């Protein structure tokens, strides 16, 4: 029960038939963006990103949330299709100019008092 | 009061100066630190204690509208004078 | 139409917070104690919401 | 009472008190609430579903003709469970008048887009989307219009921070501007203002 | 200005004379003055058409 | 007529002290107006007025060639004014400060300084508080 | 109560018509408008010789700040955070403590000036007159380090522009 | 650690990082770079410059409000060189130049100023120093250059034992003279190689992987007393390397053999310019001479970084070099080319 | 020396001719144009000065920032500033482009300009007056006339 009201799918069959879709979309529109941005990175690289950028979200199990994901992905290409996104806004999804935070305890623990 | 710490860098009213293996002096390198003459507590160390011939007195940094608001300044200790809170005046009764 | 989700509500994928600042941080949820200072009792009504406290430093220019 | 208190007009209060109860015996299948502020505003306060409903009644009815949308934006109050709530600001040439219709959305329900009732609204539901993150069913081009491209949150939603996430500068190894995490020389300073005394007992709650 | 020093300041003059004027004029700007709830829609003719302020 | 012109450039270029004041005033200030002297300041610069011209070019201030210690002849700019004659000059005032002399303080300035940004004696911003957290020191023996 | 602004219909007589054509035919208005543009070439310009001519000033102008003193050279501020708070940009900071004649005076005050919205609300707040906006404006610098002011640089700009500062105060304080 | 000197923050652009550097030579290739990866962290940078104050306009935005003060130097004089460097706890010098000028020969710029101040930041009690120098240095040389950098590199050890000296090789970037030397013979329609270029063989190094070291070897604790060598992790051919440079620029390649005689005297015509010269007897020694092997000394894996092949950098560089027609082709349309590894 | 004094005087020659001729890029982004606009005025006439407007930046060797620069709108000023020939000059004008002003602590405001551009000149106020920004003008020529490029060039 619960109530709830669909967006576009009813179910997580037809959510990830959307995930599908766009992931298509975004897989055949890689090397044209690698093309028209002049970007210094590889169409293996730009198809790794877009990889890991849908990977990001793979435990959600709910189709309206499946469902804006879906429509945020959409909105992000079609912002780089028509070239609204400059190379700065393509290439932040790379961030070269940070530098790696570390993870285990001991380096944690030198740097600062964070977590 | 101005007076010049041991690296001979000017001492601020706040009292504020530079340690020695402080780097920050190295932003004072061809330039200069900025620093008031003009030492509040010493001008007003040097002005008198006004006498007036009453227990109450009121203050208001004179002026009118253009000083402090105006205070009651209580001078019944004779050992103390009476220091205004806002303009740091001082008022004593006319003693021994 | 209905389509019946079962599973708990979850919305950070869609906030846009950096996963660092969801699985790192502790909230407090509290009703805020009385200012000693004073006798009055209004801003112990509702209940809030914080966050922990992280570092602060010194700036070097201005302190 | 006479010179510093703003005047009353019970006149204007009557009557927008009997259009709303107007309003409401028209549509009793979404109205909820009818209020009339003391400064004769009149607000309605209806279920979703009936949105795209009242507003083309209140645009199309002859004793209504409210033919201008004045304003249409969202308020956040992550209290209720319901948590953004959607104001039209509706403007009656004809009749001279001003109403007001309200209704409530939540993070994963779409609200109808009023783009065949107003096409003011176009825009106007795009900054919903834009800020709030309240989608819009049926938009003809729902996308950012305040926002940097590839900006990720709605900025004014009540849990994101005043200054953001990220920051952006030059660099000159990459030869380009780069977005990094946060970091303010100066922390803004949180200030806290409401005094523990109450001020206006006509609105004291229950003590519950 | 209104003549009410919970919404409007004193006069300087006032304010360094009257307890309750310097009172006042503290808590107006420190903290400012307290509006009752509710939420209005003012609009105004600007000279770029209707200005309006929810 | 167009003869009383040119006998009012005459003696236009009469009244600034010969051609060579002339050629000076032209080169330094683009203008060869003359007025009543309003006075001197102390630091070299000359305020003068002229009533009949329209509002805003009815006073001006021909600048020092010698400011504190950099040649003004051609360096000059409006931060040079002193402050009494800086508020004559706006026009916030009618009275000058000849006849209109401002109080007298024992710490306002009695040398006027110009803009000093891009020089040695430009301002350069410090923290003006303490250290706040004293730190232990370790005793200077031998623990053992 | 309304006005039309091109609900005028033209005269369809001979006469009229031989203007119009006249008008057309020979530039009558584009005549009008070079007549207009040489009787503008003839006027004094309105130009003011800068910098040895200032547009005009009010004793109200907000410029650069300066902290004020007493007649006797004690400082007016009395570090009671009013024009901090007051301050719509933040960009005001100041700590305090007791001096040591246990006077209650200000130990840091720094205004960003690349904060600063120059709405003047702090010297409206000031409840001694300590912080006010002077009549300079001419402060442009070459670096951003040089805007941010500390005490010691607001004292100093004070005790600079004291002589207009009090001038300029006398002839409004009695519209505060 | 002098309390003030202690990291705080993130390491951002607002952080502190504890770090005062006094960078010499900051207005040229690597110091634009060490600038900038000193100033992300929030380090305190000071660069003494000799030219006009425009020519460090770039260097501005590089570094939080107060935290890169631009202070003048003078190379022959000892007492600016203190005054630059009171306070610092870190000393870098990049002080270089490929030709010779009339004020100035490789001596003085390699070895006296090097010398001087290793000496002043011994004195004024610097914690660390790092020198720059060649990987390719020899006291027996046929280039002077190198001469000069050998003694130059003994002389700050001597001045200052605890120096930790940095020996790259071809260092290639955006600004580099290295790549763009190659990219810019094109003009003259063909390239001349000596020997064909058949008998060098070289190891460039990525400008960001030489940063990066730089600024891991300031925070190295155990690299006070070393020496490095920073090269690259492929060794090409000369001919192999100018033909992919060529390639990735899409330009035809016309390669020559031009005897050694030939090319000294063309270097000395164009020796004569007053201005910076298009090439020098000394730099087409350095060309044509093969990068020297050196497995006992760290390289770049032991301060953590990992070397950056050409091949992913040399589109970034070699993409202004190309024509209208093939500015957007990618960078894998390159085949790239052959390395003589062991 | 000959060649000093030769130098010399060419360096001053070229120093006069680029602050006599100075050219700002029309460019705008908030309420500090308005009083840039002001200081185009007939009252102020900056063209007398030899300052005139040109709208591609090929043609412009000033940026006037006067208004606050935002995230979307950081990388177009960084790339309309590359685009400008050197030498080039920029001037920061209002508070909202030397630190943020009002909106420093914004998600979306770019807390100073100079963190995309190097920056020659602060222009302190919100806005400055066309008084002020002409003061700033003349301080960037008098540090135009300060420039020595020909004399380091020579002692190199
Ligand atoms: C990145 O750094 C570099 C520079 O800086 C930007 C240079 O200028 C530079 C030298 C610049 C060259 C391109 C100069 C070449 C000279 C002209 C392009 C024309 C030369 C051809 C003839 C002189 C013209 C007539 C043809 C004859 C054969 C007759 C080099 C090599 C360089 O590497
Ligand atoms: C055959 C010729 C071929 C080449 C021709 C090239 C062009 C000819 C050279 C042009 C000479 C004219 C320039 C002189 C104008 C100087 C004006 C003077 O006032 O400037 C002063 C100082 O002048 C400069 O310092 C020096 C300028 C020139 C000095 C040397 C030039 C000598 C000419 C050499 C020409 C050789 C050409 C070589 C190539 C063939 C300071 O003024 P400034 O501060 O600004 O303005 C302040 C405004 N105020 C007063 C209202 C406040
Ligand atoms: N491929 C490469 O880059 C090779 C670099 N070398 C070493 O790396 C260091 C820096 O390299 P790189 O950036 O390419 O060199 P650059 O020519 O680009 O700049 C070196 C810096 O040294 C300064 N400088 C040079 N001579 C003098 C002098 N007589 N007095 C004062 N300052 C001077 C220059 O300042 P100014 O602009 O004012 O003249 C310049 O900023 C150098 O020490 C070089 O020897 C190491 C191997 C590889
Ligand atoms: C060219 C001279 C005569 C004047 C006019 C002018 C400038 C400088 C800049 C601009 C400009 O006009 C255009 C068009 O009108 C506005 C109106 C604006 O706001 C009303 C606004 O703010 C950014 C910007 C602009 C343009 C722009 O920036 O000097
Ligand atoms: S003028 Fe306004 S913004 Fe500026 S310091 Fe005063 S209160 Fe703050
Ligand atoms: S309001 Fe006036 S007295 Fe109070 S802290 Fe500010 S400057 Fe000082
Ligand atoms: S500094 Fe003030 S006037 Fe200028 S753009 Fe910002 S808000 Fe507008
Ligand atoms: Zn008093």
């Amino acid at each position: 029960g619960t109530s709830v009201k669909p967006i576009f799918s009813r179910d997580m069959n037809e959510a990830k038939r959307r995930v599908r879709e766009l992931y298509r979309a975004w897989y055949r529109e890689v090397p044209n963006t690698v093309h028209l941005f002049q970007l210094d990175i590889s169409v293996k690289q730009g198809r790794d990103k877009v990889r890991e950028m849908f990977m990001k979200n793979a435990h959600v199990t709910d189709p309206r949330v499946v469902d804006l994901l879906v429509i945020k992905g959409k909105m992000e290409l079609e912002e780089t299709i028509n070239v609204w996104k400059q190379r700065t806004h393509i290439m932040r999804f790379f961030h070269e100019t940070e530098a790696p935070r570390p993870t285990d305890f001991l380096s944690k623990f030198y740097v600062g008092h964070d977590p | 009061g101005v007076r010049t710490s041991p690296t001979g860098e000017k001492v601020t009213h706040t009292g504020q100066a530079y340690d020695d293996g402080d780097y920050r002096r190295v932003r004072f390198s061809d330039r200069q630190k900025e620093v008031n003459e003009n030492f509040a507590i010493d001008l007003i160390a040097e002005q008198p204690v006004s006498e007036v011939g009453s227990r109450v007195i009121s203050c208001d940094g004179g002026g009118g509208a253009l000083g402090h608001p105006r205070v009651y300044i209580n001078l019944d200790k004779e050992t103390k004078t009476g220091t205004c809170g806002y303009c740091g005046l001082q008022f004593r009764q006319p003693h021994h | 139409q209905l389509i019946a989700v079962d599973e708990k509500l979850d919305i950070t994928t869609l906030t846009g917070v950096p996963e660092e600042h969801i699985k790192t941080r502790k909230v407090r949820i509290f009703v805020p104690a009385r200012n000693n200072m004073q006798s009055g009792v209004n801003n112990t009504k509702k209940w809030k919401m914080e966050f922990d406290t992280r570092e602060r430093w010194e700036n070097p220019l201005m302190g | 009472t006479r010179p510093t208190i703003r005047p009353r007009n019970d006149v204007v209060h009557k009557q927008l008190s009997a259009f709303g109860q107007y309003v409401a015996e028209i549509l009793p299948k979404y109205v909820q609430q009818v209020q009339v502020s003391c400064f004769n505003e009149l607000e309605i306060f209806i279920h979703p579903d009936g949105v795209i409903p009242v507003l083309t009644f209140l645009r199309d009815h002859t004793n209504a003709q409210f033919k201008s949308l004045a304003d249409l934006t969202a308020v956040d109050v992550p209290t209720r469970q319901n948590r953004f709530e959607i104001v039209y600001n509706l403007l009656s040439l004809r009749f001279n008048s001003r109403i007001r219709v309200k209704t409530y959305t939540d993070e994963l329900t779409p609200i109808e887009s009023s783009v065949t009732v107003y096409k003011a609204a176009n825009w106007y539901e795009r900054e919903i989307w834009d800020m709030f993150g309240v989608f819009f069913a049926n938009h003809p081009d729902l996308r950012r219009i305040l926002t940097d491209y590839g900006f990720e949150g709605h900025p004014f939603r009540k849990d994101f921070p005043l200054s953001g996430y990220v920051e952006l500068r030059y660099d000159d190894e990459v030869k380009r501007v780069v977005a990094e995490p946060v970091e303010l020389a100066q922390e803004f300073r949180k200030f806290d203002l409401n005094s523990p005394w109450e001020a206006f007992p006509a609105y004291r709650q229950p003590p519950e | 200005k209104v003549d009410d020093a919970k919404v409007s300041p004193p006069k300087r003059a006032e304010m360094k004379t009257s307890m309750e004027s310097l009172i006042h004029h503290f808590k107006l700007y420190t903290e400012g003055y307290q509006v009752p709830p509710g939420a209005t829609y003012t609009a105004i003719e600007a000279p770029k058409g209707e200005f309006g302020v929810y | 007529e167009l003869v009383q012109v040119l006998r009012r450039g005459l003696q236009q270029v009469s009244g600034h002290g010969g051609l060579r004041g002339y050629l000076r005033v032209l080169f330094r200030a683009n203008d060869v107006r003359v007025g009543t002297l309003v006075g001197e300041d102390k630091y070299g610069n000359k305020y003068y007025e002229d009533n009949k011209q329209f509002f805003g070019r009815h006073r001006w201030v021909i600048y020092t060639t010698e400011m504190n210690g950099r040649d003004t002849f051609w360096d000059v700019d409006g931060s040079m004014v002193p402050p009494e004659w800086h508020r004559w000059l706006h026009c916030m005032t009618d009275d000058p400060p000849t006849t209109k002399p401002p109080t007298a303080r024992k710490y306002i300035w009695t040398n006027h300084k110009f803009n000093v940004s891009g020089t040695p004696q430009q301002y350069v911003p410090y923290s003006t508080t303490r250290k706040k957290i004293q730190e232990w020191v370790p005793p200077s023996t031998p623990y053992k | 109560t309304y006005k039309f602004v091109n609900m005028r219909e033209p005269s369809m007589d001979m006469k009229s018509v031989t203007d119009r054509a006249a008008q057309t035919l020979l530039w009558t208005e584009l005549v009008r408008g070079l007549g207009m543009t040489l009787s503008y070439l003839f006027r004094e310009p309105a130009t003011i010789n800068y910098p040895f001519e200032k547009g005009p000033l009010s004793p109200r102008f907000r410029g650069e700040h300066a902290l004020r003193r007493y007649p006797s050279g004690e400082e007016r501020c009395i570090a009671c955070k009013l024009c901090e708070a007051v301050c719509p940009a933040q960009a005001i900071t100041i700590e305090a403590e007791p001096r040591a004649d246990g006077s209650r005076r200000t130990t840091r005050y720094d205004i960003d000036m690349t904060k600063c919205i120059y709405c003047g609300f702090c010297q409206e707040a000031c409840p001694v007159d300590a912080i006010v906006e002077g009549p300079n404006f001419e402060f442009s610098t070459e670096t951003h380090e040089e805007l941010l002011y500390n005490k010691e640089k607001l004292l100093n700009n004070g005790d600079k522009w004291e002589a207009e500062i009090a001038a300029n105060i006398q002839a409004d304080y009695l519209y505060r | 650690l002098h309390h003030a000197l202690i990291p705080h923050g993130k390491g951002g652009r607002s952080s502190v990082s504890g770090i005062v550097a006094t960078v010499f030579g900051a207005t040229g290739f690597l110091g634009r770079y060490v600038v900038n990866h000193l100033g992300r962290m929030g380090s305190q940078v000071i660069v003494p410059y000799r030219c006009e104050p425009y020519d460090t306009m770039h260097l501005r935005p590089m570094g939080d409000l107060g935290q890169i003060i631009f202070m003048e130097w003078n190379g022959k004089d000892k007492d600016s060189i203190r005054k630059v460097v009171e306070h610092s706890n870190v000393v870098i010098n990049l002080v270089g130049r490929e030709w010779e000028t009339k004020n100035f020969d490789f001596e003085d710029v390699f070895v006296k100023i090097p010398h001087a101040i290793a000496q002043v930041s011994k004195e004024a009690g610097v914690e660390k120093l790092i020198h720059i120098s060649h990987l390719n240095a020899d006291i027996k040389s046929p280039s002077r250059y190198l001469r000069s950098k050998a003694v130059g590199e003994k002389e700050v050890r001597a001045a200052f034992p605890e120096a930790t000296i940095i020996k790259p090789s071809d260092i290639f970037g955006r600004e580099d003279r290295f790549l763009n030397y190659f990219a810019s013979m094109r003009w003259f329609g063909g390239v001349p190689l000596i020997s064909l270029g058949k008998e060098t063989v070289k190891q460039p190094v990525y400008i960001v992987d030489v940063s990066k070291g730089i600024i891991n070897a300031i925070k190295d604790p155990d690299a006070k007393g070393k020496t490095f060598a920073f090269v690259g992790p492929n060794r090409y051919l000369l001919f192999d390397l100018v033909q992919y440079i060529f390639a990735v620029a899409y330009r035809p390649f016309l390669p020559y053999p031009l005897p050694h005689f030939a090319y000294r005297w063309v270097g000395r015509l164009f020796e004569v310019s007053p201005f910076e010269p298009w090439t020098t007897r000394d730099k087409v020694e350095r060309v044509h001479m093969s990068d020297m092997t050196l497995p006992h000394l760290p390289g770049l894996e032991d301060l953590g970084i990992q070397a950056t092949p050409l091949e992913l950098k040399a589109i970034e560089v070699l993409r202004r070099h190309r024509t209208y027609r093939w500015l957007t082709s990618e960078m894998e349309d390159v085949k790239p080319a052959k390395t003589v590894n062991i | 020396s000959r060649g000093e004094y030769v130098v010399a005087k060419l360096d001053d020659l070229v120093n006069w001719a680029r602050r006599s001729s100075l050219w700002p890029m029309t460019f705008g982004l908030a309420c500090c144009a308005v009083e840039m606009m002001h200081m185009a005025a007939p009252r102020y006439d900056m063209d007398r000065f030899g300052v005139v407007f040109r709208a591609s930046p090929r043609q412009s060797d000033v940026m006037i920032v006067a208004g606050t620069l935002t995230n979307k709108m950081a990388p177009a000023l960084r790339k309309v500033y590359d685009q400008m020939p050197e030498p080039r000059y920029v001037v920061s004008m209002g508070s909202c482009a030397n630190g943020g002003g009002y909106y420093h602590y914004s998600y979306s405001v770019v807390r100073g300009c100079d963190r995309i551009v190097p920056v020659d000149i602060y222009v302190p106020g919100c806005p400055p007056t066309a008084e002020a920004l002409l003061y700033g003008i003349l301080q960037l020529q008098r540090k135009i006339k300060r420039e020595k490029r020909l004399r380091i060039w020579y002692r190199r």
